[PDB]
This record gives C-alpha cells, structure tokens and sequence, in this order.
C-alpha cells in the first residue's frame, strides 16, 4: 500500500485515545487502567487472568482494585503502560506495530525519562519502523485548524498552557500547573462526604468521576448560584449508583469545577487556570499578545464542563484590557482534539521525512528524542 | 440555566447599555463641552488673530 | 420563553449598547477629532497670543 | 522606448525612497530593515524564510531582531543592503535593472569605500548599464526648485549641511554634524524610563519611532514649555500602544527634538543644529553669506517636527546680523526632497551623458566613482 | 553623642541588609520577604499575626505564602515594604529613627515614584531627621576603594551596569539588564522538572534558591563542560531536602548561570552581561575605555557564583581589543558591598552636609529628591 497509514495515540493519563492516522475520529478509546484482582478467588475454570486493562476493567470493577499508570502525565509503573498499548494494538486496532509509524503525545515540561523510556519501549517492545512524540498542545492547534492561539490543555493528567504564534512555540511562556480531572475527582469525593454520601474505594471513585463527567458544571458566578441554592429546586439532581441507591447532589455539584478557578479549595497556592493563561500570556511578546487573547483554544478532557468557556471569557475580560477583544475558542469534540490534532500530523506529507527512524534510534540511541523532536 | 445566562447577561447587557448610553450622554455632554470650548477657542483665535 | 425572551432583551440590550456604543463610538471620534481641534485652536490660540 | 525612464534611491539610513526618475511622487516607499527569526520556529510548513525585509518585517515584528544595515550614512553590513536593493526592484518595482540607469543618494563626507563598495555591488550583482551616485542636499535642493540656499539635510542617518551658491558649492564650509532620528529615539526611549515605561528591544524601539514621528514637537522657547510643563494640560497626551497599553507623556514629549538645538542632552560636545548652520556660513565667502541667510532649505525626515522652522528662525535670527533678513524656506513634502530631486535630475537631459557607464566601470574600475562625480 | 552616627538599608530585591553608619560589617541581614498565613488555622492561642517578615517567614515557612514586596527594583506594594523597615529598626537594630540620619540605596534607571514614594514612607511614617537615597553601583565602587571602574551589580533584583571615571558618571553609558538572580530561580525550578523534580508554591522555591547559592557554578567554557556531562561525576552533587528528600543536580546545575551570559535560555533578545558591559564602555568616551576595560568591579548577590569573574575576563578579552590587558576585580564579601559603600559613604563629614534634611522636605515636598541626589 501507499504511504503506509500511520498510528496514532494519545495518552495523556486517563484514557487512551487511539486509531489510524487520515481518520477524523479514533477507532478505540478507553480508560488506561490497569485492574488487578484484589480477591483470591475460589472456583475452578476462572481465568486465571493476572491483571484486566482497558473497559474490561470497568465492567468487573467491584473485585479489582484499579491502578492508573499514568500521574501528572508521568507513568508510574512501565509494565502497565506497556500492557494498556499491547492491549490497544493486539485487541482493538489489530495491527502489527511492524506494519505502521507510530505517533504519541506527551505532554509539555514532562521529565526527559519519560519521553526516553517512552521511545525505548516503542523500539524494543513492540517493535516498529518508526514513531514520533509530540507535544499536547500544539496537536489540539492542528485540529483546530488555526496557526495562532494559547491552548489551555487540561486532562485527566495535568494541567498545561502553550502559546503559539504563527506556529513557532514560546518556551519560557508554557506553563504547566498541577490540577487536573483527577484531582477534581479526589476533591468531589471529600465533598460528598460532608451529605453522608461516602466513596472510599478505587472502583466508587470511577463512579464519582462518571458523576462529575455529566452533573458538574461551572458557575458563570461562583457566589451568586452558592447564593440560589438556599432555595434548591434545580441545582439538585438525583443520580442513579449502579448499586441502586439514589444520590442527591446540590451546591456541591458546581462547587467541584470551581476549584479550577479557586486552588485554596484543594489548598494549593497554585494560580486559578485564568491567571495560568494571564502568566503565560505575559511571558509572552507585547506584539503578539492582542490575537493571544482572542484566539484562546481549550483541549482536553477536563474542558468539557458546561460554562467553563464563559467563565473564563468574563475573567479573563475582567483582568485583561477591555480595549480588545478576548475570543475564547472551545469546541464541542474538544475531547479528543489531541488524537485529530495526531491525525493530520501523520497524514502531513511533510511529517513522513521528520519521523524518528528505527534505524537512527539504533545507531544513536534512545536519548535522541530531545535532539530532533520539541 | 441558558435563561438565567441570558437574563444574567441581559442585566449586564441592560447594564452595558445603560453604561454605553451613559457614556453617550456623559460623552455627549463632553464632545459639546470640547465643540463649546472648541469655539470658544476658535473665537478666542480669531481675537488672538485680530 | 423566557429565554428566547431573555434572549431577546439580551440581542436587543446588546443593541441598545452597540447602538448606544456606535453613538459613543461616533461621539469619541468627535471628542478625540473636536478636542484635538480645541487644543489645536488653543494651540493656534497659544501661537497667535505668543 | 524613447529615453528608457530611469530609476532612483534614495538610502540613507532607515527608509528606502524609490521609484521611476520623471514621475512627482516614489511608488515605494518602506523601512530599511533586515529582520531575522531569533526565536526557533515549532511547526511544519511555516516559511522558512532566513529573513524578512521592508514593510514585511514591520508586520511580523515580535519574532523579528531588526538590524538597520544603514547607520549613520555607512553600510554596516553589505549583504543586507543588498538584499534590500533586491527588495525594491523585485518585489515592488518589478524591474530589471539591466532595462534601467539606477540613480543612488549619497550623504556628505561619506568613506569612499561605501561609494566605491555601492557601485561595485550596482555593477555586479544587478546588472545595469548605468549608475550614478549623487549627494544628497543638492537633490533637495533641486527639488525645492531654487540655484541657492544651505541646505539643512537631516535623516535617520545623519545630520548634513551643505552650502550652495548659484549652483556651485563650496568643500570646505559643507558640515556633518552626528545627530539623527536614530539618536533621537535612543534619547526617547531613554527619556521614558523615569516615567516608568521601559522599551529595551528593537521591536518596541520602533514603537518610540511611530510615537516621535507624531506626537514629538519642537518648543518655540524650551525653558517657556517646560515652566508650563508644572500646570500639565495640553502637553500630555495618551498614545495607545499595539499591546493595548496606554502611555501618557507630558513634558518629555518636546525635550526629546530640543537634543537638536542641545547636544549636551545626548552628552555630545558637537554643536546644535542652527550653530551648525552658522559654523557652516561662517566658513563661506563674505559676499554671498546674505542670501544663504535667506535661503536655509530643510530636508530629511527628522526636519519633519511640527515648530522646527520657528524655532530655527528664532536662534539664527537672534546670531546674526538683524541687518538681514533670514528666511527659512522650509517645505512640506520635504521628506521626500532627496528622492525628487532625484527624479528631476535622471529626468534632466544633459544628465545623461554624466552617467557612469557600465563600459567605462568595466575599463577603469570601482574608483572611478570620486574621478568622475562628486 | 558626636555626629549622632547614621542609619545604612540596602534593599535590593531577596535581601534586606542594614545598620549603623562606620559599622563596617551591618547589623542585620536577613531576606525581604512578607509571609502572610495562607491556611486558616484551628487552634486557641496562636498569635494571631497578620504575617511573618524576615527569618519567621524562613522559618515557618510551610504553612505560609510568600511575597516579595521588591520585584525587578520596583516596589510592588508599600505595606509589606513598610512592615520590613518597621521590622528592621524595632526588632534586630533596636533604635528610634528620630535619632538617626537614614541612607537607603536604589537602582539604576528605576522609575521616579521609587524615590519619591520612598523619601515619602521615611519622612512620614518613621519620623528622621535626615535621609539620602543613593545608586547601588556607586556605593560598590566606594567599598573597593576606587575612584575609576565600571560597575557590574547584580542581585536577586535586577542588573545594572555604571561605567565612572575619577568619580562622575556618564549617564547616556548606564545599562539596565532585567535579568536577576530571581529569573535564574524561576529558571532552576524551570529546568529541575527534566529531572522530575517538581517544585510548584513559594517556600521550595526558595529552597532552589537554597541549591542556587551554593551548588551553582558557572562554566568555564559551556559546551565543553555540556560535553563531559556524557560521563556524570563530579558534575553530579547530592542534596538534601528540609523533607529528607535526596535531590542529585548534573548539567542542569550549570547550565542555570549560562542564562546570564545566553538570555536566549530565558527566551529574551536582550544580550548577556558580557554584552551589556560592552555596549557600556562603547557609550563611553574613547580615552576612559582603557582604564574601565582593567577596572571592571562586581558587587550584588547573583554575581556570587564561582567561575563568574573568570569567564567574563575570557569574554570580554575575546571581544575587546587584546593590545591592552582586562582585569576584573571581582573581590569576596561582594554580596555587602553596596551596603560597606554607605557605611563608609555616611562616615564622611562632607557628605553630611549632602543630606536631604526634614525642614527641606517639609518646605519643599517629595519632588526635591531628584533636585538634590542621583
């Protein structure tokens, strides 16, 4: 065949998102976890089965306990990593790695470890013509079709922020800030508590994360809706627990993504996500910063709340010059924007010439990531 | 929840109508100040000038 | 309803201030244009009294 | 074609003047500027593009260093003066020089080396049948349609002085005083600082350019503003700048042209502009000395100050004899005099047989220039 | 008493030092930050305190936030500068202002609000007799005893460069470089996360400041140092966190001082400081370069690293002409020096009759200070 196709995946932690390269939207995605039969169990004619990764793991949860290997886009533990992509090769696309260039993401001011053990497993695990990784951020700015913009990225990984102008990339301007879906997730369990609503377990903190992927939303003002809810009516809704038991979730529900714009919540000084963007916009350039500001992009898993965009387009107005205009671009499918920001990178003629080759990995070596790729 | 945003950013939108129309009375106010005051600059340059 | 009202009032409040705007925006032209011939006719006012 | 038309430059430092000899007004005009991406560039498909020359590099400023290849009248650097040149008649003429005689300015009391170096390059890179280097007081003085005068020329550049009498002109009273629009905006950009806006790279140095080009004026007395400077009213006013920030300056807008009139503000010993001008008639016979006192021609585009004129009046005036009368013929348009009194010569038909030949170059060689012109 | 002595404060950003007049070491130095309590405590019979100042802010440091009142030389809030003063003359110094003469020191090229607002905060707030402000580089100078040199003053602040010539000054030949020793911490922690190690609120930020002033270094010659960081050694230093925490540093702990001499890394156009003393001594009069080109003086607390003096004299014996000999005087004790110079500087008869006194504050107003002083 011509040109090969190429692979394509985004692993920020959470999920993988993966699929061929020249589709518009990922074959497979699914969370990256790894859930290890905590019982012992007591049958003859079970599996065995070591471990289950992928939604595999969502469907027999209550026995396993779950480990993401990915945290604040670092993997913890390799062997996990490296069953989530055997599992994302061998039971959903179907490939052999030998037949296709792979491209990761990774995400921005990472440790060079993981970009370096990341490229040894690629070469000498499954073994493979070619891979690239790739930044987070400027992929989102691909699939959005723009060459200018501020990509606020957040996943259920970590928090990161890239300026770019006219492609180029301002180093000193990227900021990285430690909040993220999970983080969320952690702070939504400690607010369930103070209602009697009690989730101890790594199973039941996938339920609260399932709760806050469809309930949460935010303020467009924080104290004005903690205001209405002395009269709940409809900042109360019941939620259906797979157990059966009925959840009932008022104040608390928007209170939850507010932390994004209030870390003295979760209790770290760390700036809220608009001040991120005003820091990483004031590293940048004077010239350049008018389209900065109007051509904010947000990516990402942990963007998809209700109300998040206009949020942050009356804060950022707020602190900004109202002598120009701050457009703040979201779109709906801003979900995988990364994974179709991966998919025109390797469908780019151009891009065929700027792989990593197997062969410069071999006589080089695996530190030569930094050297060719940002 | 689309209705209290829209009732919300009417309030605003009243408000920065009623802050813009402020501004064009407080405005209009000043620009004929600066018209008055322009003739009357005018008028004291064509005595300055006579 | 009372969004599409609230939407409305919204679309036409955005109007009253961007018309409100247009007219302020059209008198802060004429202030920067009319105090900038006041203080151009001060000026040839200061230069015709020196 | 009859006559062929024929083309002229004016370069002295920081705007390329240039258009077709036997027309009013140039066709282009734009900024002496080599501008290169210092920052390295992160995407696929952008330019490359080494550098950006002209009105292109104003555009895209914030990436850009700018360097001048032009200071003080000298070509610092060769290559980009070249690719200037190139600029002019490939992207905006749309020429061949070899279809066209190519006038150049020249200032006063220039190294040989950069007219002989000039046409050495006019020769042998665009390939041209004939030059002719010329100075640049006497164009505008043809261009002001007058025999006699001392003409004032003050660029980017330089600062230049040269005495005419009934044509003719007299070596030993021309002056060349260094002071310019450049050392004006080094002087401005350095009078804003205890104000508290500081402007420390070219990009923005540009900016204090755009501010002085208008906002700048000239005291009729400077003690006089300065003591009115104490009741701030009229003498402050608001500049916005691309970044959306506004500046607002009072007294430090007219004290930056007076450093024409007081060369101590700089640190320089070398005398003001009308003392200049003074050293300059001085210098000449006793019998002509009362109609270059009525006849003081300005030029250049750091004459272009709202008030320069009357003041020059005023200080000449208050010097010399009030025997005579000294009238200070200053035009508008006189920015572009160099170039018209360009215009008007290769328009002249006696001027072409004083061109240098691309025959007679290719015998005698690049030395020739001083042989045969001035 | 005779003279009634006098009271010295430098206060350029990261480090208060102060104390008496003809006291050659000071009385106290400690750091100039204002740690206010970010967590709400639950506890009976603490404090309360408003905030901690000094080494009770160092000391307590993990419960608090941490704000520097000094940014870039400019004071960005006036309480928190108010509480330091207040701090240093009732708690370590023990004195009244009332009876003391007060020298502060201040910045080259530093907006006129400093001064003024400053002059202000001493007459009004703590009641003196007498006060000067005075700029920094002069005062190093004064400590090693010179009268001719060029001054190189850096400190967690910003950094500055004086060229002086038998006393004098050339104030078009002053530089301002923004790059402190406070952008090289923001640049260590910035570098750190390659290694993994991420450190994110204020108080391990100043525990990187810890690991900057005293495992830092710089280069003697940058890619050969890089290079040999192939084979890691004594390249390699442990350290140990305030946690138990070990932290091991490599190329990182070298490559953090290279940002002063390559701004490229902090991504700023602005050149190094071998750059900057430059364009210093090429501002200067032709005659003094001979003199300033052997008289190099360093002062401040980010010219502390070692290898500093040793490659400035490489770099600027490489872009000088070698027909005359650099020599940098770069003395230990060099993080006192601005504060020896006026201990030494309010010991001298002459200048206490150069004193702004309070009757002529109080006759003639706060603008007076750049009526009478530098």
């Amino acid at each position: 065949e011509d040109e090969t196709t190429a692979l394509v995946c985004d692993n920020g932690s959470g999920l993988v998102k993966a699929g061929f390269a020249g589709d518009d939207a990922p074959r497979a995605v699914f969370p990256s976890i790894v859930g290890r039969p905590r019982h012992q169990g007591v049958m003859v004619g079970m599996g065995q089965k070591d471990s289950y990764v992928g939604d595999e793991a969502q469907s027999k949860r209550g026995i396993l306990t779950l480990k993401y290997p990915i945290e604040h886009g670092i993997i913890t533990n390799w062997d996990d990593m490296e069953k989530i992509w055997h599992h994302t090769f061998y039971n959903e696309l179907r490939v052999a790695p030998e037949e296709h260039p792979t491209l990761l993401t990774e995400a921005p001011l990472n440790p060079k470890a993981n970009r370096e053990k990341m490229t040894q497993i690629m070469f000498e695990t499954f073994n493979v013509p070619a891979m690239y990784v790739a930044i987070q951020a400027v992929l989102s700015l691909y699939a959005s079709g723009r060459t200018t913009g501020i990509v606020l990225d957040s996943g259920d990984g970590v928090t990161h922020n890239v300026p770019i102008y006219e492609g180029y990339a301002l180093p000193h301007a990227i900021m990285r800030l430690d909040l993220a879906g999970r983080d969320l997730t952690d702070y939504l369990m400690k607010i369930l508590t103070e209602r009697g609503y009690s989730f101890v377990t790594t199973a039941e903190r996938e339920i609260v994360r399932d709760i806050k992927e469809k309930l949460c939303y935010v303020a467009l003002d924080f104290e004005n809706e903690m205001a209405t809810a002395a009269s709940s009516s409809s900042l109360e809704k019941s939620y259906e627990l797979p157990d059966g038991q009925v959840i009932t979730i008022g104040n608390e529900r928007f209170r939850c993504p507010e932390t994004l714009f209030q870390p003295s919540f979760i209790g770290m000084e760390s700036a809220g996500i608009h001040e991120t963007t005003y820091n990483s916009i004031m590293k940048c350039d004077i010239d350049i910063r008018k389209d900065l500001y109007a051509n904010n992009v947000m990516s990402g898993g942990t963007t998809m709340y209700p109300g998040i965009a206009d949020r942050m387009q009356k804060e950022i107005t707020a602190l900004a010059p109202s002598t120009m205009k701050i457009k703040i671009i979201a779109p709906p499918e801003r979900k995988y924007s990364v994974w179709i920001g991966g998919s025109i990178l390797a469908s780019l003629s151009t891009f065929q010439q700027m792989w990593i080759t197997k062969q410069e990995y071999d006589e080089a070596g695996p530190s030569i990531v930094h050297r060719k790729c940002f | 929840e689309a209705l209290k945003d829209a009732q919300e950013k009417l309030e605003l939108a009243e408000k920065k109508a009623t802050d813009a129309e402020a501004d064009v009375a407080s405005l209009n106010r000043r620009i004929q100040l600066v018209e008055e005051e322009l003739d009357r600059a005018q008028e004291r340059l064509a005595t300055a000038l006579q």
